[PDB]
């Protein structure tokens, strides 16, 4: 019907795919989780002729589009290394070609400036990135009517836990996303079944959540769950289980907060009315008459 | 409600390094007809509890009598 | 239309000709593309999976309110050949067609393709200015000719023949000139992707000859599909069916190759816009007192706007024309109905006509919002005129047959006149006047009922 | 932009409610009116249409 | 409670769950509210 960008946010970062191969049997499953992308890539290509695709990788020390490849890398060149064979569909071939060469770019890259440990990831920088080509795309509009569509491959492989600096920019990219009616799609290939932004994200701009466990058989999730074009979104329902319960983490314990307390200035979320009669986020002084009013007990005859 | 060293980070992008080099085999990705048996069965029954969620979502149509 | 069109050939194609068609993957990928979204899902869904699938699980997968395009895919697959039921243990399982999922996972992953794609020798040719100039050349020769301008230069005698054997171009040899019709006006109407294809399904419909492997032609067609354009390939990769095809798609105008009996040949534009679709020229001002000014450089549109219009003056940007009533009557009794002349009138309609519909609609719904009307691009006096011209040119219609009648006795006319309705071939009857009429090519029935 | 002399800076009460999966319509709290989903209130379970 | 035992024995299981099923959350809620009323009664007699 119609065609779509299909913009992938892979997050490859060596310090949870080595925790990711420790903690499974096999090692390398960076290769395969890459290999798996670029048959669901050439899979999305095949889907449509005039439809597009777009990488970013969102590796330790920032972001690097990968599919298509920096605009000085076309001027300067072209080096064309033997890792696809050449016998294959040229118009699959040099999208493989260039993500697997910008691959191989930013290994040696960040293997040349891998004494540096950062503890910053970088793939809400890369989904906020993969929004800014989506509207530069549909704006551009070289292709009349294109949709567009996110697809998140992260890894959590039990090491990395919930990253709260994290909170504000992915309901930024959610509302983003919903302005765009692009969705966002989420794959966590990682130990840990719960990832409760992305669950939002995936649930409020209406994609799809997977969770897997092992990097093999990879492609037949994509090809079976993550293969939904925006075309035929409404007809095709979704099967992304565990429904998110769209709750949040108090600022100054960290647990999940059910009935609460925010802030009226700078909607801090406390479970708890805070010591000190001061707002932690925003250092404001509460009104001692009102807080006893919240902390008030029922009534009840004796 | 297991920190991983640099010389073994090292040592698997090494590993990721010639396996990229030596063959990218993308015929590899196809599964051995039981995990995608699996993999398909798990999909199925998500679709399946999706579906029974929202096959159905002015109030609506009651069996009682008015 | 385009995907309609390619799709009922491909239903029409018989089993094992659609079997030994999914040998090669660039068949197999663009006749993937030409399948409806659901359709095109369940396939990449069903690819990678070797075990089977039913239907159940495709139809849990479909939304309630995307159960008819869900059961126009399961028929467009079904009739298409890809998907294979099998009725064990009570589930009419589904499995993808063997051919089809390992030609399109070798597409998809890369691997065994036997050259289904071609090869490349690096060496190539200007795209814009040699390979879409060629290209433009011969397709703008093969349409003056078709269209009837005098031209110094006609196309090759085996798309005349062609031509001349298809369903539109008629020809006599008593004025000894060829005619267009009304599929020729339509094809001229649509855009020339689906003119391209229509002009391969119908030479693919008169290739009968033992020369002419089917399998190998529909291969070539779909690879010419897949390449590219502005680098070359060679014929070494290719049958001989395949060979002498690649000259005839040479003198269409579909590939350009340096010189006849070359190793490498070079894919146009053409041969990518085959696949799908990607002031404007030739768009055109009609006025009330039918003056036409239409914005024009190309001789391709001048000469169409010919065929009913009384062309007078020529600049560069835009020519003199007028409606009249000649005009109308010459493409009338070329076969060229008023709606398609209307068709062609609103689609190279001018973007001031479009403002002032708007403008117009704009006042008609904020005086009388309870009527809704139709956007009039174009004046409606000039457009009732056309449909009267086609009332004058159509007062009178003739049915030529037999009629029965000097019956003295009424019960065997009523007999015959109910037997002639009963087998629809009658077209009047009345016992008043004891007549009964019937067609020509019913005449022989009601003939033989009669002596017999 | 509020001014700086205003000193009405307090907490406000809130909870955030649980969205209902149910195959059986329900009647809402809010409107009496059978609803299929809803949000279950955290402090009473009641449930709402919208938020 | 009542109006659940008079469609049971009016209608016969075949509806009063369905019945049952509309009116549960406004029930489970008033059976909160009285669980609540209770716990405080009770944390403030003893
Ligand atoms: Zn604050
Ligand atoms: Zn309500
Ligand atoms: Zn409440």
């Amino acid at each position: 019907e119609s065609p779509s960008l299909l913009t992938v946010i892979i997050e490859i970062a060596p310090k949870l795919w080595t925790t990711f191969d420790e903690e499974g049997n096999e090692k390398g499953s960076i290769i395969k989780v890459l290999e798996a992308l670029i048959v669901f890539l050439n899979a999305h290509l095949a889907f449509n002729s005039a439809n597009k695709v777009a990488v970013i990788a969102a590796y330790s020390q920032g972001i690097k589009y990968l599919y298509p490849e920096s605009t000085s890398a076309l001027k300067a060149s072209r080096s064309d290394l033997k890792i696809i064979n050449s016998d294959m569909y040229r118009r699959f071939r040099n999208v493989d070609e260039t993500l697997v060469e910008e691959i191989y770019k930013l290994f040696e890259l960040e293997k040349k400036q891998i004494e540096q440990n950062s503890q910053r990831s970088t793939l809400a920088g890369a989904m906020s990135a993969g929004l800014t080509y989506v509207n530069r795309i549909s704006k551009e509009s070289v292709t009349t009517s294109l949709k567009s569509r996110l697809l998140v491959l992260t890894c959590g492989s039990g090491s990395s836990k919930d990253e709260i600096f994290q909170y504000i920019p992915i309901m930024n990219c959610i509302f983003s996303a919903t302005k765009m009616k692009c969705p966002i799609d989420v794959v966590k290939i990682g130990g840990s079944k719960e990832s409760t932004f992305l669950q939002q994200t995936t649930d409020a701009t209406n994609g799809v959540y997977l969770h897997v466990e092992s990097t093999e058989g990879l492609i037949q999730y994509l090809a079976t769950a993550m293969f939904i074009d925006p075309s035929l979104r409404p007809i095709i329902v979704k099967p992304n289980h565990g429904s998110v319960d769209f709750r949040t983490s108090c600022y100054l314990t960290g647990r999940v907060v059910a009935v609460g307390f925010i802030c009226s200035v700078c909607l801090c979320v406390l479970s708890i009315i805070p010591p000190g009669n001061k707002c932690p986020a925003c250092d404001s002084q509460f009104d001692e008459h009102v807080i006893a009013k919240l902390k008030r007990k029922p009534v009840v005859p004796r | 409600t297991l920190k991983v060293s640099n010389q073994q980070m090292l040592q698997q992008l090494s590993l990721v390094m010639d396996n990229l080099i030596n063959k990218l085999d993308l015929n590899q990705v196809v599964p051995n007809n039981e995990v995608s048996n699996k993999i398909n069965k798990r999909v199925i029954t998500a679709i399946k509890i999706n579906a029974k969620q929202a096959k159905h979502n002015l109030e609506v149509k009651s069996t009682l009598p008015i | 239309s385009l995907k309609h069109s390619v799709t009922q050939y491909l239903e029409e194609i018989p089993q094992q000709v659609q079997n030994r068609l999914y040998t090669s993957p660039a068949t197999c990928l663009a006749i993937y593309r030409i399948l409806p979204p659901l359709a095109k899902f369940f396939i990449m869904a069903m690819v990678f999976n070797e075990n089977e699938v039913p239907l159940l699980d495709l139809d849990k997968w479909v939304n309630s309110n995307g159960k008819l395009q869900f059961q126009n895919a399961i028929k467009s697959m079904k009739s298409l050949h890809l998907l294979i039921p099998n009725k064990s243990s009570g589930t009419l399982m589904i499995n993808l067609n063997p051919t089809f999922k390992i030609s399109l996972r070798n597409a998809l992953t890369g691997g065994e393709v036997q050259n289904s794609f071609g090869v490349v020798v690096e060496e190539n040719v200007v795209s814009l200015d040699l390979l879409d100039e060629y290209s433009a050349n011969k397709w703008e020769t093969i349409l003056h000719f078709m269209v009837g301008t005098p031209l110094a230069k006609i196309p090759s005698e085996k798309v005349l023949n062609l031509l001349k054997h298809s369903k539109l171009m008629e020809e006599v040899n008593s004025t000894g000139e060829f005619k267009i019709t009304n599929e020729g006006f339509q094809f001229l109407l649509q855009e020339i992707n689906s003119q391209l294809w229509t002009l391969l399904l119908q030479y693919l419909k008169m290739i009968e000859t033992s020369k002419m492997d089917l399998v190998d032609v529909l291969h070539f067609i779909f690879m010419l599909g897949a390449l590219e354009v502005g680098k070359a390939y060679k014929i070494d990769a290719l049958s001989e069916t395949q060979r002498i095809m690649l000259q005839d798609m040479r003198d269409y105008g579909l590939v350009f190759q340096k010189h006849s009996n070359d190793s490498i040949f070079y894919p146009t534009k053409l041969a990518l816009m085959l696949t799908s679709d990607t002031i404007p020229d030739g768009s055109l001002i009609v006025e009330t007192n039918f003056k036409i000014y239409s914005y024009s450089n190309s001789p391709l549109q001048i000469a169409v706007l010919s065929l009913f219009v009384h062309l007078k003056a020529r600049f560069v940007n835009m020519v003199l024309g007028q409606i009249t009533r000649e005009s109308i009557r010459r493409a009338l009794t070329n076969g060229i109905t008023a709606d398609q002349i209307i068709a062609y009138l609103e689609t190279h309609a001018h973007p001031q006509m479009r403002r002032l519909a708007e403008e117009k609609l704009e006042k008609k719904l904020e005086l009388d919002p309870n009527c809704k009307e139709p956007l009039q691009v174009l004046p409606p006096t000039v457009v009732d005129q056309i449909r009267l011209w086609q009332l004058e040119l159509d007062r009178v219609i003739t049915y030529e047959g037999s009629l029965y009648s000097d019956f003295e006795t009424s019960q065997e006319y009523n007999l015959l006149s109910k037997y002639a309705q009963d087998i629809g071939v009658l077209l009047w009857k009345d016992d008043k006047k004891k007549k009964f009429f019937i067609s020509k090519e019913g005449n022989s029935q009601v003939l033989d009922f009669a002596k017999r | 932009p509020v001014n700086k002399i205003n000193k009405g800076f307090t907490l406000v009460k809130m909870g955030f409610p649980t969205r209902i999966f149910e195959d059986t319509p329900t009647f809402c709290s809010c409107h009496s009116k059978l609803v299929y989903g809803g949000y279950f209130c955290p402090n009473c379970h009641s449930k709402v249409c919208s938020l | 409670n009542e109006l659940f035992q008079d469609v049971l024995n009016g209608d016969g299981e075949s509806m009063s769950n369905t019945c049952t099923a509309y009116l549960k959350p406004v029930l489970n809620s008033i059976t909160l509210a009285t669980h609540k009323y209770d716990e405080y009664f009770n944390e403030y007699n003893n």
